[PDB]
């Protein structure tokens, strides 16, 4: 069966499935857990970033496109360079040409369509990387998951990766509470980390084994890691 | 998309073969054959028609041999329709280079450009080969009198005598046995009809079913003439070589 | 401007002046016209300031691949056929540079090419490139030897730029100079007109001319 | 066949995958950095006596501060040590600085997924991944003496020590253990050899093993023979002692 | 502009070339070499424009020394001034043309005869016992015009040729710095480094 | 300025009885500078006849070209190429250089093989046909040669006869034209033989 | 046009194309290198699958790039062509641009590089070609010798053979030179590579060809005598035993 | 989107067959009978109109095809095949020939050109060879008349006559016996329809038989006078009446 209907994403498995994409889909459950949430003031993402050795460091999970707008990758870190720097440029376009700052719907957008033309036309293989978009424009604080699929999704929390399912429920049941956490970054935080840390199994979250990143009203797009989030563990 | 209807025209086998060429090859050695023997005063190509027939007009047929240049000529083997398109492009590099140098083409220069084209077909293109083998008999004042052979793969050799198309084992054996360096083209003329008279796989070698050819220096002159033989010519020689 | 290269017994020496112009304003006083290819290699400037600034920082860049992927030292005959060529695929455009390559290679010993933006690639063992080029022939070619004491030499080189800064109204502000031998290029100072008129002036007794 | 991009169940890239294999085979090699300098050593591995084994250049000077050694199939390297050097120098000429440690590696890897029969991105025109790894050495003013690997995945990371080839997991089960934060680029050196001696067929001699190292003062260096041929000497006799 | 003479001889070929490069106000070097070897019985002699005159020069050698490698043979002079005729003549047609002026001397091992080709920059190509390039002609052409013989010896060539260097001296504006001979023969090509007074 | 004046030179064809002429001068200067009494104008393929006036460097290119051609018409037609048909091949080939001609000034001269008939035409620089049953002139002293032409000549001459008519007629023109002379070449064309000649001319 | 990835990883991470190019290789008649103290020398054996050619047309198997550098190879002959044409076509820029002859390394390097690229580019095979390619660097009497194959890898040698028994012939060779003291005579170094071509060649003085390059552009090929006399003298030093 | 065929849809088998090649003959031979002779002073083209429906009007059909005014095709196979080859024959006529010589090409040349669009059909990338062989006859002064065949390999030869199609086994036999090199053109056109009959199962007239010839030069047909040089197109195609007409003295 499937094995007939897998070979490349300009075919469709007799059921409707495209499987390509859906192998793509695959790689970002393999990967590292990361979290995101949002109250009406700011828009948090929390990481746990994974290592090869101990004499290895610990692959960097979050990225900025624009001051106003970043994520977190789950799955493929080339992908996500490529994707992220693609937002970097549509970012930078709107503000070049328009003086504009790219709301975050529509950068959910671009990603969308970028995302798709790689699953219809023969050669392009999918994106392998889930990501974790947030930002804060003219309609406030924003959170947005990505697929290769090219669903994009605007939520008030979720979570990519492995044990994933973990911190989303953690998330879905917090939710009256972290969603009126405005005017207190570091409360978000904390309600993030205690999301994340959900997902967790093997060991605890450490000091340059986390990674946070946070937007909002006043605040430009800013990454933690090592020491600077050890306020938080 | 595409990738599933890809015969790969150009890859290597786990031996290091190149299956197209080899193929090609395959279908070379059921073509007429063609016999190039090269004397000291000239030199000499003869061919046998394939397929032939009391219809078939002879006068105005030719399906193997092929004047390139003044001094320069070829015997085909294998698919007419490859062998005319290779042809036509040579014919345009010796007129080229003239157009260049205000010189005739020096055959081996002739011969490796041809040869290069080939290979090409066999390293980039994923487009099938030329079913065709060359006999090249030609003349210039670098090397005089030449004769060489290329095939499907795209390499070249030189000769003293060669065959190509069908029954080349027997043929060869047959004129390794009876060349001698110091051969006059009329004996070359003598010993290519007996070749092929030998490895004929019809009842008897008719002229009607042969291609003649010869480079001769007309000595009453002090240059090099080409003639491709008429049907006639073809059935005089024919009597006085003894075949009748 | 004027910068002059040229070969003697102890090497090489360049020497340039400093000043930069728009038309008859004087832009600036203190330009490096020389510039460091590298150790062993040195480019002088003339004509357009950013053609040749431009030009020759990237034959650094492009003699330096060449050693990266040679494992050796580019030839001074290569670094000036690099720029040689360059300048030559933009023939007709309007590029401005008269230039000198000068470098010391154990294979070539001391060497000098000129090469401007027609296209013209010359070695030699005396140039005088720039506006102020036949004022530094003037005094440069009779006082020239063959042998001239690393430092006679050096001299002959700053008083040839200083006729040129004293005759050409292009040409002023200060000297450069530079000497190279096989262990490469020696800088030699940078020697203000404004002082060293007066001075040679005053100790060689010539200029008698100018009152002072 | 299949898709020279295509994904495996597992969300893996098959060509890559392989890749990784292809690299497995390779020529042992180890680096490891210490606040005095990174050490590069690689297994030279002549396949015969009448091969010159100093024609064998696994080691290679990127710019004066950054160096590199590679594993698996040597030849895919050229091209990558070209844009290396390539990005490297032109970095200096568009900014008047040296080329950060970090970034001539992204810059590498960004090569990396260049591939394909069409993949609807850009023109990756390349018809498969590159089938070799590399350590990148060097040293800049941002972040001091660094250790990369690169893989023709696209990734890298960055190491205390690391060895890829060959006998790597073995050699980096004994690094993981032997590597400290205050190991001296002497100490460094006699590990590195020492480590390639364990895992090497070969009796390692100063013919079939060669050493190199980044340091601050005098940039990129690779160990002659005679100098290399005296660290393996001080390294039997500390051995012998005990 | 630069003088560039040639004269075929009984068993060889001479060219002179003016020793000057003067650029503008300057003379920047007197011992300049208008000549470029193509094979080793042929040498070619060039004047024109300040880029195109070496960078087409070197360009018809690299292809000349290409096409002995490949054929492990070396084209004879009338092959060689052809080849360059077609290059010249596409020239003259491109967006920017070469503008170079040749002369080329060679010796034809196989003919065993001497051979001297004047080509300009639009593909004009004319076999002469003598021929120049620029204004030299207009003194030269008739002083060979008189004093000229098929049969004449290397010898007395060199001796015609120093008639016309004088004369060059004498009526030509500038001062070109004297010339650089060299003899094409069946031993190939040499330079007569005593004509400074020969 | 003018190109087809930069190294001037004639050509011009007549046709007598069952035979046809064609000369031309041997000069090739380069504005007033004489510099070679040695170049022909005139190049045959088989038994068709091309005269070439105009800039060298094309009269050159053109020869060499129509070689190439008439070379491979050869090989494919297995017949040398007639009069008529090379005056097409003429024509299209200069038309094809349309808005950038070889400053040229073609003529042909032969007999038709299969029907015996003299045959003479000139083209303009980019392939205008002009098939003339007397005369043909081209070159820098074309009105020279017209005059010559309109009054000397006659109908069905001998050869002999066209040979004095044709040589005085190229001579005249040119010595009233500071751009062509230095020696003149004739061509008599009959069925069977050719021949050729050189005239004794003025050498100023 | 055609793209196809035609050369790519299997999962032992193996490029089964450019092994089979080496299989081609294996196949192609043998080639020989040694390198004495003032020259290094060339030989190779002739087929005899068919024997009646003209052996003055006939290209032979050690080529020219340049008046100081050859290349000998085994494998496809068609593909040598391709190889050999872009080398001399390198070999002449290199001296327009350089303005100095290309080092035999860089040559080799070269070559090596339009191999290896042949093997990572969509639409064609590796070259079903190996190479040795020999020498003296401009103005240098050190003789060089390199090794290029499939895959784009390449090394010196002091002494080296491809094609078919090339591994009987290495046996030979590691067994009969020493780097310690390598041939000090153009004589002595010819002689080695004769013998170690008559451990497979079986008798074939016109099956053997020779080419010797001296520093300074000295190239030259033997004739069948000059070559059959060491074939000679050879076959005597083991009778008188 | 974009043709990512660019490699051969015909190679070569082990056994040395071009497999493509093979199977487009095999489809000539499913074609209906054409046939072609040539006299000593003329040569006819013949073939059969089998009407796919009762309906359909055969005339707006045709399988004779005029290429040159001295030149005309007639063929057996795919017949949406030939038409296209008879257009770009049509146009390669003029653009490689004419327009550069002002005269229409010979047969043999014409002929050739056809067969080397055939050729590229056979090695191309993305194609399959054309499904027909044509019959092409014509006449060129210095040529005088000819008859060529032209298979989906590229390969053409002359004929004195020949037939393909169906029954052309049969009716090559019946040719060969019929034919002299002394056949004057009404002979030919005699044999012809004495030929094609036997191939031909029900009906057999000048509405189910389609037959040209190339002969004398017709003035009548040229359209306008005053050019002494033109005298009329060799080619010419019988009518129905024509055609019966002979039929009555069949
Ligand atoms: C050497 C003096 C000269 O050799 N020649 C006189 C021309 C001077 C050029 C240079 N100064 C400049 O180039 C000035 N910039 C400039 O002219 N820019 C152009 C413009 O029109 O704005 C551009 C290139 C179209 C400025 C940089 C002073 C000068 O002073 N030349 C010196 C020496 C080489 C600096």
């Amino acid at each position: 069966f499937r094995n007939n209907y897998d070979g490349d994403t300009v075919t469709f498995s007799p059921t409707g499935r495209l499987f390509q994409v859906e192998y793509a889909l695959e790689a970002i459950k393999q990967g590292s857990v990361t979290v995101g949430l949002r109250s009406n003031t700011h828009a948090v993402l929390v990481a746990l970033k994974r290592n090869a050795d101990e004499l290895s460091s610990y692959q960097k999970k979050i990225i900025k496109c624009d001051e106003h707008m970043g994520l977190s990758l789950a799955g493929l870190a080339p992908d996500a360079r490529v994707l992220s720097n693609y937002l970097r440029q549509q970012c930078n376009y709107s503000s070049l040409v328009f003086n504009r700052k790219l709301a975050v719907e529509r950068a959910g957008h671009l990603l969308c369509d970028k995302a798709q033309k790689n699953t219809q036309s023969y050669g392009g293989r999918p994106y392998g990387v889930g990501l974790l978009i947030i930002g804060y424009d003219k309609s406030g604080a924003h959170l947005l998951e990505f697929q290769p699929s090219g669903n994009v999704t605007e939520l008030y929390g979720t979570a990519i990766g492995a044990r994933s399912q973990g911190a989303k429920t953690y998330l879905e049941r917090t939710l009256d509470t972290f969603i009126k956490i405005d005017g207190n970054p570091d409360e978000l935080i904390k309600a993030g980390v205690e999301a994340i840390s959900q997902s967790l199994r093997d060991e605890s979250l450490t000091v340059d084994n986390l990674s946070i990143a946070i937007v909002g009203k006043d605040t430009p797009f800013t990454i933690y890691d090592g020491e600077a989030v050890a306020k938080y563990i | 998309g595409s990738r599933r209807y890809d015969s790969r025209t150009t890859i290597f086998s786990p031996e290091g073969r190149l299956y197209q060429v080899e193929y090609a090859l395959e279908s070379i050695s059921h073509a007429g054959t063609a016999i190039g023997i090269m004397a000291s005063d000239g030199i000499v190509l003869a061919a046998e028609r394939k397929v032939t027939s009391t219809l078939l007009e002879q006068d105005t047929s030719t399906e193997k041999l092929y004047k390139l240049n003044d001094k320069i000529a070829v015997a085909v083997a294998g698919l007419t329709a490859d062998a005319e398109i290779l042809i036509n492009t040579a014919r345009i590099h010796a007129q080229n280079y003239l157009k260049t140098y205000n010189e005739d083409i020096p055959v081996e220069i002739l011969v490796r450009r041809l040869s290069d084209i080939k290979q090409g077909y066999t390293q980039h293109g994923g487009l099938r080969p030329f079913g065709v083998s060359f006999i090249y008999a030609g003349y210039d004042d670098r090397y005089g009198y030449q004769l060489y052979t290329s095939n499907p793969s795209g390499n070249y050799t030189g000769w003293k005598a060669i065959s190509v198309g069908a029954n080349t084992s027997a043929a060869q054996t047959l004129l390794q046995m009876d060349y001698k360096d110091d051969m006059k083209v009329d004996d070359a003329i003598e010993l290519a009809l007996k070749t092929l008279s030998k490895t004929t796989d019809s009842s008897a070698l008719t002229y009607d079913r042969l291609e003649f050819a010869t480079i001769r220096k007309g000595a009453n002159d002090g240059e090099v003439y080409q003639k491709i033989f008429k049907p006639q010519e073809i059935k005089d020689i024919l009597v006085k070589t003894g075949i009748t | 401007t004027t910068t002059l290269a040229f070969r003697f017994q102890g090497g090489i020496i360049v020497a340039v002046d400093s000043r930069a112009t728009a038309g008859n304003w004087v832009a600036s006083q203190t330009v490096k016209k020389v510039i460091e290819i590298n150790p062993f290699l040195l480019g002088t400037m003339a004509g357009g300031a950013a053609d040749c600034q431009f030009w020759e920082t990237w034959l650094g860049s492009q003699c330096r691949l060449h050693e990266l992927r040679e494992k050796e030292r580019i030839s001074v005959a290569a670094a000036s056929k690099i720029l040689s060529n360059l300048v030559y695929q933009y023939k007709g455009a309007g590029l401005s540079m008269g230039t000198m390559i000068c470098g010391y290679t154990r294979k070539e010993g001391p060497t000098i090419y000129y090469v401007d933006s027609d296209g013209t690639r010359l070695k030699g063992d005396i140039f005088c490139v720039g506006s102020g080029q036949t004022f530094a022939y003037g005094v440069l070619d009779s006082n020239y030897k063959w042998d001239l004491s690393v430092e006679d030499a050096l001299y002959l080189g700053k008083r040839s730029i200083l006729a040129a800064a004293h005759r050409d109204a292009y040409s002023g502000g200060s000297v450069n100079l530079y000497h190279v031998t096989e262990d490469g290029w020696i800088y030699h100072g940078n020697h203000d007109v404004g002082e060293l008129f007066w001075k040679v002036k005053e100790e060689e007794g010539s200029f008698n001319n100018v009152i002072g | 066949d299949r898709g020279v991009s295509t994904f495996s169940p597992e969300g893996r890239l098959f060509q890559v995958e392989y890749s990784l294999e292809a690299i497995k085979l390779g020529s042992t090699a180890i680096g490891i950095a210490t606040k005095e300098g990174v050490v590069l050593g690689v297994e030279k591995r002549a396949t015969s006596p009448l091969l010159e084994s100093d024609s064998i250049e696994k080691i290679v000077e990127i710019d004066r501060h950054i160096g590199c050694a590679m594993s698996g199939l040597t030849a895919d390297a050229r091209s990558m040590i070209e844009h290396a050097r390539t990005a490297a120098v032109t970095h200096n000429l568009y900014y008047d600085e040296d080329i950060n440690v970090e970034s001539l590696t992204q810059s590498v890897c960004d090569l990396a997924l260049r591939f394909g029969e069409g993949a609807s991105g850009e023109e990756r025109l390349m018809s498969r991944p590159f089938g070799v790894a590399l350590l990148i050495a060097g040293h800049d003013a941002d972040d001091g003496y660094q250790l990369f690997h690169a893989e023709p995945s696209g990734t890298f990371y960055r190491y205390n020590a690391k060895a890829i080839g060959s006998g790597s997991e073995g050699a980096q089960a004994e690094l993981l253990n032997e590597w400290h934060s205050s190991l001296t680029l002497k100490e460094a050196e006699l590990l590195v050899l020492k480590i390639l001696k364990q895992v090497m067929e070969e009796k390692l001699d100063e013919n079939n093993a060669q050493l190199s190292c980044i340091t601050k003062q005098d940039g990129f260096k690779i160990y002659d023979n005679e100098k290399t041929a005296e660290l393996i000497k001080e390294l039997k006799e500390k051995e012998a002692a005990e | 502009m630069d003088i560039i003479l040639g004269i075929r001889v009984q068993d060889s070929v001479i060219l002179a070339s003016s020793k000057a490069v003067t650029r503008g106000i300057s003379v920047l070097k007197d011992s300049d070499d208008k000549t470029r070897q193509l094979s080793p019985h042929t040498l070619m002699s060039f004047a024109g424009e300040a880029g195109d005159t070496v960078q087409f020069a070197e360009y018809i050698q690299a292809n000349i020394q290409l096409y002995s490698i490949r054929e492990d043979y070396e084209l004879s002079p009338q092959a060689v001034s052809s080849f360059v005729r077609q290059e010249l003549a596409k020239s003259i047609r491109s967006r920017r043309p070469y503008q170079v002026n040749v002369l080329i001397g060679g010796y034809d091992k196989k003919k065993n005869k001497p051979e001297l080709y004047q080509i300009d920059y639009l593909g004009t190509k004319v076999e002469l016992p003598y021929g120049a390039h620029g204004y030299s002609g207009f003194y030269t052409f008739s002083l060979l015009d008189h004093h000229y013989r098929p049969d004449m010896t290397t010898e007395e060539g060199l001796d015609l040729l120093k008639l016309c260097v004088q004369e060059l001296e004498k009526r030509m504006p500038m001062d070109f710095k004297g010339v650089i001979v060299k003899i094409v023969d069946k031993d190939g090509i040499r330079q007569v480094d005593d004509f400074q007074a020969q | 300025s003018d190109p087809s004046s930069i190294n001037g030179g004639i050509v011009v064809a007549m046709t007598g009885k069952d035979c046809v002429a064609i000369a031309c001068d041997l000069r090739l200067g380069s504005q007033s500078l004489g510099v070679s009494n040695k170049f022909e104008k005139i190049f045959h393929y088989g038994h068709v006849f091309l005269g070439i006036t105009g800039l060298a460097t094309d009269v050159t290119t053109l020869n060499e070209m129509f070689r190439y051609k008439t070379n491979l018409y050869k090989l494919k037609e297995e017949r040398a190429i007639e009069p008529e048909t090379f005056t097409q091949l003429v024509s299209s080939s200069l038309y094809e250089r349309r808005f950038g001609p070889y400053f040229v000034g073609p003529v042909v001269a032969g007999i038709n093989s299969k029907s015996g008939k003299p045959f003479i035409a000139g083209f303009d620089l980019i392939g205008c046909i002009d098939e003339a049953k007397d005369f043909i002139v081209s070159g820098t002293a074309s009105d020279q040669l017209f005059g010559m032409c309109e009054s000397l000549y006659e109908p069905n001459l001998e050869p002999e006869d066209l040979f004095e008519t044709i040589s005085q007629a190229l001579l005249n023109a040119a010595d009233r034209d500071a751009l062509s002379g230095w020696g003149a070449v004739v061509y008599i064309i009959k069925k069977d033989e050719v021949v050729k000649r050189y005239l004794k001319m003025r050498q100023d | 046009g055609y793209d196809r990835a035609l050369s790519i990883f299997s999962p032992d991470g193996h490029i089964f194309q450019v092994e089979y190019a080496l299989e081609a290789v294996k196949r192609g008649t043998c080639a020989v290198g040694v390198k004495g103290k003032n020259c290094v020398v060339l030989g190779c054996e002739r087929r005899s699958t068919l024997k009646l050619q003209d052996t003055r047309i006939t290209p032979s198997k050690v080529s020219k790039i340049d008046s100081h550098v050859v290349l000998s190879f085994s494998g496809l002959n068609a593909d040598s062509r391709i190889l050999i044409e872009k080398a001399r076509v390198e070999a002449q820029s290199h001296r327009l641009t350089l303005e100095d002859p290309v080092t035999v390394e860089y040559l080799t390097r070269y070559v090596a590089g339009v191999q290896q690229r042949y093997t990572q580019s969509g639409g064609v095979r590796p070259f079903g070609v190996s190479t040795l390619i020999a020498g003296f660097d401009p103005r240098d009497d050190e003789p060089k010798l390199y090794q290029t194959e499939p895959s784009g890898i390449y090394s010196s040698w002091s002494a080296q053979t491809i094609g078919r028994n090339s591994k009987t012939v290495r046996e030979f060779l590691e067994k009969n030179y020493d780097r310690k003291e390598p041939p000090a005579t153009v004589e002595e170094c010819v002689k080695l590579t004769v013998r170690s071509l008559l451990e497979v060649v079986q008798t074939g003085a016109k099956n053997i060809e020779i080419t010797v390059v001296k520093p300074d552009s000295d190239i030259v090929a033997l004739s069948s005598e000059e070559i059959n006399q060491y074939v000679t003298q050879i076959e005597q030093e083991k009778q008188e035993q | 989107m974009t043709d990512r065929y660019s490699f051969s849809l015909t190679t070569f088998s082990p056994s040395g067959k071009l497999g493509q090649i093979d199977y487009a003959l095999t489809a000539v031979k499913q074609g209906v009978t054409s046939l072609g002779i040539k006299a000593t002073n003329g040569v006819v083209i013949a073939t059969e109109k089998k009407s796919s429906s009762p309906l359909a009007m055969s005339e707006t059909l045709s399988k004779v095809s005029l290429l040159t005014p001295d030149i005309g095709a007639v063929y057996s196979g795919m017949g949406p095949d030939y038409r296209v080859l008879v257009d770009k024959s049509r146009k390669v006529a003029h653009t490689s020939y004419k327009r550069i010589y002002g005269e229409y090409p010979p047969t043999k040349l014409l002929v050739s050109e056809v067969a080397k669009i055939m050729q590229e059909a056979t090695q191309s990338g993305g194609v399959r060879p054309f499904g027909v062989s044509l019959l092409i006859a014509g006449h060129d002064e210095f040529n005088g008349f000819s008859l060529y065949q032209v298979d989906p390999s590229g390969s053409y030869f002359p004929w004195k006559a020949t037939a393909i199609g169906k029954g052309s086994v049969a009716a090559k036999t019946f040719l060969e016996k019929r034919w002299n090199d002394e056949l004057e053109l009404e002979d030919a056109i005699h044999i012809a329809l004495l030929t094609l009959k036997e191939s031909v199962e029900g009906e057999f007239n000048g509405d189910t038989i389609e037959l040209a010839i190339i002969g004398d030069e017709n003035p009548d047909l040229l359209g306008y006078t005053g050019i002494p040089t033109d005298k009329g197109p060799r080619f010419r195609k019988l009518t129905s009446q024509e055609i019966n007409d002979r039929l009555e003295a069949l």
